[PDB]
């Protein structure tokens, strides 16, 4: 009987934190430094994160910048919803099967497994051909994460432009960064190295930089800078390249698209988005 | 139905208007007409052939080529960017609302109330509200108590904006005391405001982030600066305004996203917006 919107998200701190529920099935009552209670949602998702493995779905606790944004959107527009984490753990690329298919949250939204994507989902040309993106809720770019001590000028450093098996670098598989390094002819050499080392998740990659398994991680500045400020053993290097925004994703025939963008614009104008930025990102 | 009526407005470096060759539009310029009145006792006037260039004009050239349309570019004469008066829109927004233009190209800020009456493209220039001061002036930003509670200071801080645009609308909505206080310091335009900042008649000038960053970058002697590292309150962007339900939006959005991906936007930023300071 449920007419609730199905929301798909992904584990991606500081936008989406994913934690286990307590034994009673509720979310641990936590507070910000501002003394305000952290709003939390029950989000179902697979427990076994491993690829090509059976997915056992369990209720979990979701919170962060994107959850606070969802709550405001649902409040403003008066919609009911239920949250789940993308079964395959990916953002979403279109891959060759003659036929082509979308994976990640893109695939879930297009199949009908989701009615809206509320995550740090990059707005790019490839996705915009198939889905409606709201006006951006955040404008950021790409940067590089390294272990402290490593010296790199940025993307144009000889250790990246002239690859070798000595210095290993990567990004997340089936993500907008993966799309970008594959589309741009000028990044072909860089992509050929990366396609061999690319990680299943940003968290797996950040941990491998810490464990000296990966030397450089190319990812979203909004995520990398947050990680660098929290883990002082990791530092962001170089200047920002490929600037892009994050947007809410919907199917092209969604009746909510105009009011989702209007709500995002209202939130930028009244300081709500800056409040979220202060609570979670800076 | 490929030949489109397009409205623009002069605002350097986004749209720069020049006189025609004393016979046509040479170089990187495109023709733009401006309706000029014979006098103020009549509605009679004439179209004056001018030449247009700039960051937004280069975007229009790329879109025209990629999306495959031709156009008749004109400069708005009824207001500027867009203001709602008793539910009646003027400026570039008004021209689109009242279907005298298919699209508005320029330094046009995306905001919620304009989005209720027009469709905006994806943003293609990052902007919002910034504060220009003479180097050394101590203000944290738009939320500093000098702005929020001006009369707590002796003498009070003197600050203003150019009224009737998205900056004034935002301040009116968010900071009612600040807005009613600022109105005595309303500036006719950006050139008058900068001169008031230099002649010591103004302490701060609040305006569109993209235009202030450009003006700070070219300021003679680099005396005038934007607070913070060019901090932006009410972050937004410039977008192309199209009529609600426009068949042109899909392709324009796809073309603008394609331009960013290919580094073609970064080139325009290098060519038109960067400066000495
Ligand atoms: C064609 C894709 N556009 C871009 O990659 C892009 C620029 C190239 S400049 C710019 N500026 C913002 C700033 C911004 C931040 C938050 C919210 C908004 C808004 F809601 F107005 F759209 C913004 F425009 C967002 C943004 O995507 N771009
Ligand atoms: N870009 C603004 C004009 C300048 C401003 O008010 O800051 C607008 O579209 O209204
Ligand atoms: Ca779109």
């Amino acid at each position: 009987m449920s007419t609730r919107l199905k929301i798909v998200t992904i584990h991606q701190e500081p936008f989406v934190y994913v934690k286990p529920t307590l034994s009673d099935g509720t979310c641990k009552e936590e507070f910000t430094v501002n003394g305000d209670p952290v709003k939390k949602v029950i989000c179902t998702g697979p427990n076994d994160t491993s690829p090509g493995s059976p997915r056992h779905t369990v209720p979990q606790c979701c919170y962060g910048f994107c959850i606070d944004l969802l709550i405001k959107l649902a409040r403003t527009m008066n919609f009911t919803y239920e949250v789940h984490l993308v079964a395959d753990g990916k953002f979403g690329t279109q891959e060759r099967v003659n036929k082509k298919e979308w994976n990640g949250m893109m695939g879930e939204l297009l199949s009908g497994q989701a009615d809206m994507i509320v995550a740090p989902l990059t707005i790019n040309n490839e996705r915009a051909q198939y889905i409606e993106f709201s006006k951006p809720f955040k404008y950021q770019g790409l940067t590089i994460l390294v272990k402290k001590g490593t010296r790199i000028t940025g993307i144009n450093d000889p250790r990246l432009r002239n690859p070798s098996d000595k210095f290993i670098y990567a990004t997340v598989k089936q993500s907008s960064v993966d799309i970008y390094f594959r589309r741009q002819v000028e990044l072909s050499t860089m992509y050929r190295h990366m396609e061999k080392h690319n990680y299943e998740s940003a968290a797996e990659a950040i941990q491998a930089v810490r464990d000296n398994k990966l030397h450089a991680f190319i990812w979203d500045s909004a995520v990398l800078e947050f990680e660098a400020s929290q883990k002082c053993d990791l530092v962001t290097t170089g200047e920002l390249f490929f600037r892009s925004g994050f947007g809410i994703g919907m199917r092209k025939d969604s009746p909510w698209k105009q009011n989702v963008s209007l709500s995002i614009l209202k939130s930028h104008e009244n300081g709500f988005m800056e409040d979220l930025d202060k609570t979670w990102v800076r | 139905d490929n030949h489109l009526s397009i409205v623009t407005l002069e605002e350097a470096p986004f749209v720069i208007v020049e006189d025609i060759d004393p016979e046509t539009c040479v170089r990187n310029t495109v023709p733009c007409r401006k309706f000029v009145k014979i006098n103020n006792s009549t509605n009679e006037g004439m179209n004056v052939k001018k030449c247009c260039k700039g960051f937004c004009i280069d975007i229009l050239k790329k879109l025209s080529r990629t999306v495959k349309f031709t156009y008749d570019l004109y400069l708005v004469t009824n207001g500027k960017h867009g203001k709602k008066v008793n539910n009646v829109w003027n400026g570039m927004i008004g021209e689109v609302v009242y279907q005298r233009a298919v699209m508005a190209v320029g330094s046009l800020t995306i905001n919620e109330e304009r989005s209720e009456v027009v469709d905006f493209s994806v943003p293609f220039v990052e902007t919002g509200i910034s504060v220009m001061v003479s180097r050394g002036t101590q203000v944290t930003g738009l939320s500093d108590k000098k702005f929020q509670r001006p009369h707590d200071y002796s003498p009070p801080f003197r600050f203003g904006t150019v009224p009737n645009g998205s900056t004034e609308r935002n301040i009116r909505n968010n900071y009612p005391y600040m807005h009613q206080y600022m109105t005595k310091f309303n500036q006719k335009g950006v050139e008058d405001a900068l001169v008031s900042l230099k002649t010591g008649k103004l302490d701060a000038f609040i305006y569109d982030a993209a235009v202030l960053n450009y003006k700070a970058g070219r300021d003679e002697g680099c005396k005038l600066v934007t607070i913070g590292s060019g901090y932006i309150f009410a972050t937004t962007g410039y977008g192309i305004a199209l009529q609600k339900g426009s068949p042109w939006k899909r392709q324009i959005d796809l073309a603008l996203l394609q331009f960013v991906g290919d580094g073609e936007m970064e080139e325009l930023e290098t060519l038109w917006l960067t400066g000495i300071c």
